[PDB]
């Protein structure tokens, strides 16, 4: 399911702002 | 609302041309808890001795800032922050410097962030996420009259407050022009695909942003999600959404209109400008006056448990809060 490749992803945690 | 949004710009002007500067000093606090770190700078609870009020007092390193070429960006942030006034805004209560860092000190929203509880409770059903959407795109109605883009929309970004309502946090990001502009920030799951293929853009990018944080809220995951940045931007530049089966009908038209690649098509951006998005059929129960009001019942309240309790919050570990007897940096920042 999405959710569950979602959840095994790296990125269910705080995301951090990017910039050049 | 044209009226309102006139008079809002007459108060947003004096304090933009004027700003306060200086109105508090670090002795005037007690310091509780770190409630969040990034990377040139942490926000911690804190107690107002005088007041008794607790506050989120975030410090900037400035060398930190400097290294990281930030010092516009931050000199954006302090400077909207100070002029705005707006229901679903954290408020900025007090900014002042010394020798090591800047200091922005804004109201506490005990109930911790959108992220927490999205995360924890899996999704939101379509009427609690729509009561935050509304929110934002009152929010964002308002900015963009002040010509200021937000640029960094997430539920990261957003606190629920004791009655269940948002405050928008983190203008690292947010900038007052009237034209184009170009600087790639953001988070890679909510950029525009404008910012990702190095166009000049605008406004758009927000109301983009908010298809993005609609979607994640009622799905419980993002629309365009990878292990790395590099994956995510393909998939947002493909112009390809895949909405989960549970999704309403009217649901996903408003999404498709917002994460819509195409400008001349993009909700928020028309001729129409955000009436297109209040008067779609999935914001139809939406008494907009009232949510501004706050007088829509909350899908959900905090629970309470003192005026600075931090159990909504993840721990951090602690650092002294060290000023040098040198001051740095002190032309970059003359104008904090
Ligand atoms: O920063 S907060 O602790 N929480 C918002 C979190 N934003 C998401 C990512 O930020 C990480 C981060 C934290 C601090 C700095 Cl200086 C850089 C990046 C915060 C800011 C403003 C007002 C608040 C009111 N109450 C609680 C927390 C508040």
């Amino acid at each position: 399911t999405t959710y569950a490749d979602f959840i095994a992803s790296g990125r269910t945690g705080r995301r951090n702002a990017i910039h050049d | 609302v044209k009226e309102f949004l006139a008079k809002a710009k007459e108060d947003f002007l004096k304090k933009w041309e004027n700003p306060a500067q200086n109105t508090a000093h670090l002795d005037q606090f007690e310091r509780i808890k770190t409630l969040g770190t990034g990377s040139f700078g942490r926000v911690m609870l804190v107690k107002h001795m005088e007041t008794g009020n607790h506050y989120a007092m975030k410090i900037l390193d400035k060398q930190k800032v400097v290294k990281l070429k930030q010092i516009e960006h931050t000199l954006n942030e302090k400077r909207i922050l100070q002029a705005v006034n707006f229901p679903f805004l954290t408020k900025l209560e007090f900014s002042f410097k010394d020798n090591s860092n800047l200091y922005m000190v804004m109201e506490y929203a005990p109930g911790g962030e959108m992220f927490s509880h999205l995360r924890r409770i899996g999704r939101f059903s379509e009427p609690h996420a729509r009561f935050y959407a509304a929110q934002i795109v009152l929010t964002f109605e308002y900015l963009h009259s002040l010509d200021l883009i937000y640029r960094d929309l997430k539920p990261e970004n957003l606190m629920i407050d004791q009655q269940g309502y948002i405050k928008v946090t983190d203008f690292g990001f947010a900038k007052r022009v009237k034209g184009r502009t170009w600087t790639l920030c953001g988070t890679p799951e909510y950029l525009a695909p404008e910012i990702i293929l190095s166009k000049g853009y605008n406004k758009a990018v927000d109301w983009w942003a908010l298809g993005v944080l609609i979607y994640e809220m009622a799905a419980g995951y993002p629309p365009f999600f990878a292990d790395q940045p590099i994956q995510i931007y393909e998939k947002i530049v493909s112009g390809k959404v895949r909405f989960p089966s549970h999704f309403s009908s009217d649901l996903k038209d408003l999404l498709r209109n917002l994460l819509q690649v195409d400008l001349t098509k993009r909700f928020g951006n028309l001729k129409n400008g955000v009436n297109d998005i209040k008067n779609h059929k999935w914001f139809a129960t939406t008494d907009w006056i009232a949510i501004y009001q706050r007088k829509v019942e909350a899908p959900f309240i905090p629970k309470f448990k003192g005026p600075g309790d931090t159990s909504n919050f993840d721990d951090y570990e602690e650092e002294e809060i060290r000023v040098s007897i040198n001051e740095k940096c002190g032309k970059e920042f003359s104008e904090f």
